């Protein structure tokens, strides 16, 4: 039976992104239906609610696994939640899709990391904010793996560069008022040049309005993240948004013909409540390449599917990706942008071409960037 | 160095700075008999002309006494100042005390009483001296250990290295650039 299971909240602290996952992915097999199928067989989905808890995703996966004959699974976001789908997937011998940026260091058989690791998208975003931004920065994060490791780099990377970081602030997942209250005051007492977010989820929008009202509505240092996407900045006011920055493989602005079908595509599919993200971009592209390496093996066996898939390289809304059989990492595109006032990403560098992963590299050479982006 | 002390005395330049007369005679002569180099001097001058590390004065009421209080206000501070005293009376005593004298003799002076006051009083300069030296070189100190943990934290906060680290990069440099550490440490800040 060709079906994929997708796990990804459609309640919880991410619930926005993810719902977003969803539907790029439930997009390609839409597309994989009018193209044949697998083999004749329709693709078939199957989808259960995790609400961001990693255990929940554990035991959606199992059942899945156990109770379903699933062998193709598409889901995961925040890391603790794909380390808790890891072992499940790994002993069913089983092949998760992630289309997710993450930390690095990391290698499953079992696992298509079709989101950046820091050497796609952090590395490039320092040597960004370095050169265009004062060295006075104030990090803020949600309290979690990814955003201290994240924050873990970026400390050494500012230091390194003669930067200074004033304060590294943490607040929970679902972050109540006063945390909010107390994380902005330690912002605008910092007196900071820039903001670099790793805040991810729900709070995102309301912390970055706090920021703005906190400021004197007057030329506030901006805001840099990792993490935020189109689904957080649909959720602010025109101005708070506007000259925040941003990174990742897809921006809905893309100028290609690729990007402006996929956009078509998605805004008639989706829902009203659902963004599109460069994370849909991602589960969209991811999706795509099962249902083909699928078609060129004739069958629904993770063995067969799998050999297929290093060899395909796909035409996806973002550029042209390719999964490197060496580490299941993928070359993805790599784009920073700057939100104008009408809450549209504009993208202000890209890099020249796709960038290779390089999941386990400790030292980020800046210099890599100073051709393209001076 | 009681040893030391004692072995060098026949190399300590003494001046008697005091009018000619018996006093200063029995004076010097007694100083020849020890075996230090003694010159007398009469009326006192504005600066000594030939190097001296020990000075036997009497008290004045009179302008030899600021003389000789500017004379060795601008002198040698290891230079040993001995005072002949007649009075014990207050407005004496505060001239001894203000020219801080470092040994006294009351008269009327006898040889048995100098060779004892001019080891006690050279002690007790020259251990003066030391303790100010020490002072010095304290403060210096203090100062540099200063800027070379200031430093020393700058390099491991810059490039994520530890305090052993830190200390290696900065005595490689400056044992390469032929500088102290403390010049390393303060390019740095």
């Amino acid at each position: 039976r060709p079906l994929i299971g997708l796990l990804f909240s459609e309640t919880g602290v991410t619930a926005d992104i993810e719902r977003s996952q969803r539907y790029g992915a439930l997009l390609a097999v839409e597309q994989l239906n009018r193209e044949g199928g697998v083999g004749g067989r329709p693709i078939e989905t199957l989808s259960q609610d995790p609400g961001g808890d990693p255990d929940r995703y554990r035991l959606c996966a199992e059942d899945f696994i156990r109770n379903r004959g699933v062998r193709f699974l598409v889901g995961c976001y925040m890391s603790h939640t794909r380390k808790a789908v890891m072992p499940v997937v790994e002993r069913a011998d089983a092949l998760l899709c992630y289309p997710t940026p993450y930390e690095g260091f990391e290698y499953s058989p079992n696992i298509v990391y079709g989101g950046p690791a820091p050497n796609q998208n952090s590395a490039p975003l320092a040597a960004y904010l370095i050169r265009h931004y004062g060295e006075r920065v104030v990090f803020i994060g949600s309290d979690y793996i990814y955003p201290r490791e994240s924050n873990h780099v970026m400390r050494h990377l500012y230091r390194q560069h003669g930067g200074t970081v004033l304060e590294e602030i943490y607040i929970p997942l679902y972050p109540s008022d006063d945390d909010l209250q107390r994380a902005v005051e330690r912002i605008y007492q910092a007196r900071a040049d820039v903001v670099f977010s790793t805040v991810v989820g729900t709070g995102t929008a309301e912390l970055y309005r706090a920021i703005a009202r906190r400021y004197g509505d007057g030329r506030r240092p901006p805001i840099a993240s990792l993490t935020t996407s189109e689904a957080e900045v649909a959720k602010m006011e025109s101005d708070v948004a506007e000259g925040q920055v941003v990174v990742a493989p897809y921006f809905s602005s893309i100028d290609t013909p690729a990007s402006r079908a996929f956009v078509q595509a998605c805004h008639g599919f989706f829902p009203e409540n659902a963004t599109i993200t460069a994370w849909a971009e991602a589960a969209y592209w991811q999706t795509l390449l099962l249902g083909r390496a699928a078609q060129a093996a004739g069958n629904w066996r993770v063995e067969d599917v799998q050999r297929h898939l290093y060899d395909i390289d796909i035409d996806a809304p973002q550029g042209p990706v390719r999964v490197e059989r060496q580490n299941n990492h993928s070359r993805l595109s790599s784009r920073i942008a700057e939100i104008d006032a009408r809450g549209v990403f504009q993208v202000r560098w890209q890099s020249p071409e796709p960038i290779r992963p390089d999941p386990y590299v400790v030292v980020h050479n800046l210099d890599d960037w100073s051709a393209s982006m001076g | 160095s009681a040893n030391s002390l004692l072995g060098s005395l026949r190399e300590l330049q003494v001046l008697v700075l005091n009018p000619p007369g018996e006093v200063s005679d029995a004076l010097v002569l007694q100083l020849i008999r020890i075996g230090c180099s003694v010159r007398q001097c009469w009326p006192p001058p504005e600066a000594f002309d030939v190097p001296v590390d020990v000075v036997f004065t009497s008290i004045f009421q009179n302008r030899h006494h600021d003389e000789i209080a500017a004379l060795l206000a601008a002198g040698t501070p290891r230079t040993t100042l001995v005072a002949l005293v007649e009075y014990e009376s207050p407005a004496v005593l505060s001239q001894i005390i203000e020219l801080e004298c470092h040994g006294v003799i009351t008269q009327p002076l006898d040889a048995h009483r100098v060779l004892p006051v001019l080891v006690s009083a050279r002690r007790i300069s020259e251990e003066m001296a030391k303790l100010k030296q020490k002072t010095e070189q304290l403060q210096d100190r203090i100062a540099g250990q200063a800027r070379i943990n200031q430093a020393k934290v700058l390099l491991m906060q810059r490039h994520g290295w530890d305090e052993r680290e830190a200390h290696q990069h900065l005595s490689r440099e400056a044992m390469k650039r032929r500088e102290p550490i403390l010049k390393i440490a303060q390019e740095l800040l």
